[PDB]
């Protein structure tokens, strides 16, 4: 399956639960590529990639490289592709570039096909550009990460989200009147929600800058154990 | 309410506004609070 | 002055600081303009403007209409200009908006040589377009949004920022032991940092849901302060123009 | 770095970082940061 992760915005934890349940995934015996499609190519440090490796499958599809040989293996069942480095004139004119990548479709449709990978999952940017595009549309399932706060709640009643996505929330903390007000009312509310949920959680923050997976850093800490509840509704819910 | 087409794999991708019910808030005592403190709540269940 | 405020990343406070930061400076005496760039549109949400009020500079200008007439009152000394609501199919499709709206620079290039406000500010999202860049090229400073996390620090050595933005730091909590080893040190090593921060609030949270910016709806909590610390500071070293 | 009709240009540089010179320690607890400092 082809499962496609997005934050509702920027900042929201999508890309250390795309780690996180990349790894949740193989500890359950799965095969699993992950895939960064974000610009900003961060998804890499969470699995020891140094910061200077420039190579990543976008940065070699602009260079006229076959994106196929950017491709990293982390474990014997965790593959990883990186969006590779782009220079600072390239990120500030993605109009000359975010049209140049239809090629990763077909290779990530190829991909799909020959069923070399169990899960390929792909860290989406919170952008509406062409290339996102594409890869929402190769996707067979996404999760929308939001956080309980006022902005996520504004944006679930005017910004569209993929069709059929389910929403996971993350940074749940204790101290917050308003975020229990919200979550309350989510509860009775919002047909999307999953029923599980990610607390903030200190090893969630610490596991990026040991450039681990969380449940890798602390295969015990809580957090590691709200992923694995959601690797394993996954499992059930969005195999096919 | 828009339909994204990918014509380089022949796929298409819909978006829509995500699936949200209030009718029935109106029934827990403890919503009818929240949404008493907070008026950015209560202005979406309104509608 | 017109000032920029833009997250490093998105998601770190740049909006509740505009809104914050405007209403500080126009109790301060300052008549502010506080202008959304964002095409979420939420800025007018901390200004208890209806969710279902859809006009804006952008909005109008987009149906062929005069964006001046896009402008709200908030108080005597504080206009709100709201982008405005885009539909589902002008949201997945920014390409073909975010070329259209350049005249919005000599609206606004014109609006400041006129002198009707002190401060101009500016919410702008965490983005590359055309017309963000436009819109920063107007402004005489600009501040960049962080929070202390592995994220911000990646990013600090990454993406280019503004050329002369001071960075400055929300969302803070003493605590968390790595957030507190990449603060230290940053404070060795980050040459712009600001010497004041706002620190995680919950009336930072709160004052969207109450739709007021954070000074209005609970002038004594501390990153109201805060904020009035960060107004003053604008007043003394942000004022001249570029 | 990089510089963006009206006379008006936008310079972007990467933020000024000064490695120079109690942080050892923080440096050893994570790699990413003894990364960046190096
Ligand atoms: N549950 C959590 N508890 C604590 N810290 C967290 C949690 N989730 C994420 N973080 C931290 O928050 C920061 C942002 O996380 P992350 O990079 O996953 O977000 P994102 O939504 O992918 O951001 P971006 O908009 O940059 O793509 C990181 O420093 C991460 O370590
Ligand atoms: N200092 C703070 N303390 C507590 N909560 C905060 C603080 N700053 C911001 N928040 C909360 O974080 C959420 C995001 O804030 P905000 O909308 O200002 O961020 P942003 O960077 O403008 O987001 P976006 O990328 O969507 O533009 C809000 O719900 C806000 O109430
Ligand atoms: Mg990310
Ligand atoms: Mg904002």
């Amino acid at each position: 399956a082809v499962l496609g992760l997005q934050g509702v915005r920027g900042g929201v934890g999508t890309t250390t639960i795309t780690a996180a349940l990349a790894w949740s995934l193989q500890m359950l015996g799965e095969n699993v590529l992950v895939v960064d499609a974000c610009p900003d190519n961060l998804l890499r440090l969470s699995f020891n990639v140094d910061f200077t490796h420039r190579q990543g499958w976008a940065r070699a599809m602009l260079d006229g490289q076959d994106w196929r040989d950017a491709g990293l293996r982390y474990t014997s069942q965790l593959d990883l592709l990186p969006f590779g480095q782009l220079s600072i004139e390239e990120q500030e004119n993605p109009q000359h570039w975010q049209t140049r990548l239809s090629d990763i479709c077909s290779g990530l449709q190829q991909l799909k096909a020959s069923g070399r990978y169990q899960w390929i999952l792909i860290d989406l940017p919170r952008d509406a550009s062409q290339i996102t595009h594409q890869l929402l549309s190769l996707c067979d399932h996404s999760l929308a990460i939001v956080n309980v706060d006022a902005n996520c709640h504004i944006r679930l009643h005017q910004q569209a989200l993929p069709d059929g996505a389910h929403i996971l929330i993350n940074n749940f903390r204790i101290g917050s009147q308003v975020q229990d007000d919200i979550y309350q009312l989510w509860l009775q509310s919002q047909r999307r929600l999953l029923p599980m949920l990610i607390h903030r959680d200190e090893a969630m923050a610490e596991c990026l800058a040991a450039k681990q997976p969380v449940g890798e850093y602390r295969s015990d800490a809580l957090a590691a154990e709200e992923i694995l509840t959601l690797a394993n509704w996954c499992l059930l819910n969005y195999s096919g | 309410g828009y339909i994204f087409q990918n014509d380089i794999v022949a796929l298409k991708q819909a978006f829509s506004l995500p699936d949200i019910d209030y009718a029935d808030i109106s029934q827990r005592e403890q919503l009818a609070a929240a949404l008493k403190r907070w008026p950015l709540l209560a202005e979406f269940a309104q509608q």
